[PDB]
């Protein structure tokens, strides 16, 4: 066997840092039937290992192959379509799965960010919002920052399809309404493939 | 009677049906003129990239015949659009020709 | 042959005039043994039935069945399970399948209007926001109103498990930059089992 | 002249969208009879489940008017064949009509 392709993180393909990565996961594989083997084709060229590295299983009584491949940040934001082909004894033919990135004209994401509501300042902690909307594809990182440093207590809800076919979502900071008070400055990060130096930051603060 | 004779620009289809993220190729297929020369541009300046603009061959005909390509991603055939710009200065015709996937 | 359950709408069991159901879906059920059978429980009793309602289809090359529970406002708010068994002659064993509402004690949700941000109303059009936090469980719906009538252009994120572990979620109504203007005010409607009426509402204006 | 006048028989052929393993519905429309009555029957005996044998109406031109419909598998429209005998006991008329598809 059961074969799945999953295409890399957001972050990874809009800074060369990091490194991108197609990762092709194979689950429950038989004890009597392992020696599983792979084969990465992207664009059709490579049928012969290419850069890539399997290894690992262990599971519920049955395996997981999982083969990973190394991804060109160009290749993947241009489009290239990365091939995965899984090959094994108790399987009846040679499955395959196949992706590229969500195709149509990117769309820089507009970001704004927003005050917590009066009603609100009456907890021990408020909430600082970010909006994201206006962006294509919906592969996008966000993250926030205060003078900076990192801030761990946030959640970011997933894109949500809007009415012209963009995407939008909204970050949620959590944070001690005294540090609101203290007139401290916190920043939503988004990360974007449309994006001027793939990233652009907006503040806030009382 | 004619001392020149304008060439006819024809486009060199890549595919519509595309999607992946793979090499296609495109072109202009310059045909039936003379003389020489034909120079051949692609966009007007701006895509010189992965371009071969293939030689002249002359036809039993005698009239000529130039091949003019492009390598560009299989995933840009749908937004880059490509335009062919077959300068023929001998009989003082420009014929600009859209390449396109039928 | 396959089985997936389907738990009722979260304003069906909210709102006592509303109909809420539990629907048993059965995919794959070969031409040749086209029978099948339903067993339905709550909380393991009733293999003698209840209500229940099947009806039967065709399609690609196999079948589709739906049996339909209607369920008490009451049982799916008390946490009661509701077992279906789905039984066919080409079948190893029957399939059974359970479903019912997250289990966990009921937050109530705070829901917070919050106005457009400076740099927005620079377009034509704007951004209403609508913040509920710290509800639980997930189920739960949200609507927008300007005057006695809905506003059909706004969009829900899905619930998202806060660090609570009680659930938050942001609706987003885009208006006319022009109306927000006229000085025109909006609500949110927020539906949960943890909201006094199953139902509470907050006002948001240009003042 | 007449006291009695036999009725026509015409196929309410199946829905050409058909499929899935879905429902279809076929038919006889039994029309400009008269009088009263129309007796439906189906394949002769046999099929009387889901079958719905309408009232006749009388048309602004004086003569009778009744469908009969008969829901079955979108699947059994092929193999099996459906039969309607129309039976008309005052002008003595029996038309059988077979219901196949277009």
């Amino acid at each position: 066997p059961s074969v799945f392709l999953f295409p890399p993180k957001p972050k990874d393909t809009l800074m060369i840092s990091r490194t991108p990565e197609v990762t092709c996961v194979v689950v429950d594989v038989s004890h009597e039937d392992p020696q599983v083997k792979f084969n990465w084709y992207v664009d059709g060229v490579q049928v012969h290992n290419a850069k890539t590295k399997p290894r690992e299983q262990q599971y519920n009584s049955t395996y997981r192959v999982v083969s990973v491949l190394t991804v060109l940040h160009q290749n993947w934001l241009d489009g290239k379509e990365y091939k995965c082909k899984v090959s094994n004894k108790a399987l009846p033919a040679p499955i395959e799965k196949t992706i590229s990135k969500a195709k149509g004209q990117p769309r820089e994401p507009q970001v704004y960010t927003l005050p917590p509501s009066r009603e609100e300042m009456t907890k021990n902690q408020v909430s600082l919002t970010c909006l994201v909307k206006g962006f294509y594809p919906s592969d996008i990182a966000v993250e926030w920052e205060s003078n900076g440093q990192p801030e761990n207590n946030y959640k970011t809800t997933p894109p949500v399809l809007d009415s012209d076919g963009s995407f939008f979502l909204y970050s949620k900071l959590t944070v001690d309404k005294s540090r609101w008070q203290q007139g401290n400055v916190f920043s939503c990060s988004v990360m974007h493939e449309a994006l001027h130096n793939h990233y652009t930051q907006k503040s806030l603060s009382l | 009677p004619a001392s020149t004779k304008g060439p006819s620009v024809f486009p060199l289809a890549p595919s519509s049906k595309s999607t992946s993220g793979g090499t296609a190729a495109l072109g202009c297929l310059v045909k039936d003129y003379f003389p020489e020369p034909v120079t051949v541009s692609w966009n007007s300046g701006a895509l010189t990239s992965g371009v071969h603009t293939f030689p002249a061959v002359l036809q039993s005909s005698g009239l000529y015949s130039l091949s003019s390509v492009v390598t560009v991603p299989s995933s840009s055939l749908g937004t880059q659009t490509y335009i062919c710009n077959v300068n023929h200065k001998p009989s003082n015709t420009k014929v600009d020709k859209k390449v396109e996937p039928k």
